[PDB]
């Protein structure tokens, strides 16, 4: 449409490709904390039993 | 702006015969994938 | 014949409350699903579900 209209739809544009990329950033990152745990928990126990 | 030899954000180029089927484009688009189009038009001979 | 009659009657009216819950599921889904999409900010959207009376 008119060149204004356009901009309110561009404005809306990065506004969608902004939160679906936040909304996808906090998973990420989420998936990151069980990961350290897990990780960290799993070389421990193998190296116990090495040095017992 | 210099990010059409780039690929930091995807433009699509293309000639049509009409404006019009560009219009029918424009709903389709905006009807049902949201709002996320930025339209520019240049006249071609 | 008979044994079919009365189970079928049954459970078509089960089924249609139940049938009817899901399709009402998916339109005010489909509305909020819709509305994020092409409108954006603000976050919250004013929903009303209004009822005509017949024939306007």
């Amino acid at each position: 449409l008119t060149p204004n209209q356009v901009n309110d739809e561009l404005n809306k544009m990065q506004a969608f490709i902004r939160k679906e990329a936040e909304e996808k950033a906090k998973e990420i990152q989420l998936k990151a904390d069980q990961e350290y745990e897990i990780e960290k928990t799993n070389i421990v126990r193998n190296e116990t039993n090495n040095i017992d | 702006i210099a990010a059409a030899i780039g690929a930091s954000v995807n433009y699509v180029t293309g000639v049509i015969a009409r404006d019009k089927v560009a219009t029918l484009e424009q709903i389709l688009w905006r009807v049902l994938r949201g709002n996320l189009f930025f339209k520019t038009v240049e006249i071609e001979q | 014949e008979q044994s079919l009659r009365v189970q079928l009657v049954r459970l078509a009216k089960t089924a249609y409350v139940d049938v009817f819950i899901n399709w009402f599921h998916i339109k005010a889904l489909r509305v909020y699903v819709e509305s994020v999409l092409r409108y954006g900010l603000p976050p919250h959207f004013n929903i009303k579900i209004i009822a005509v009376p017949p024939k306007n």
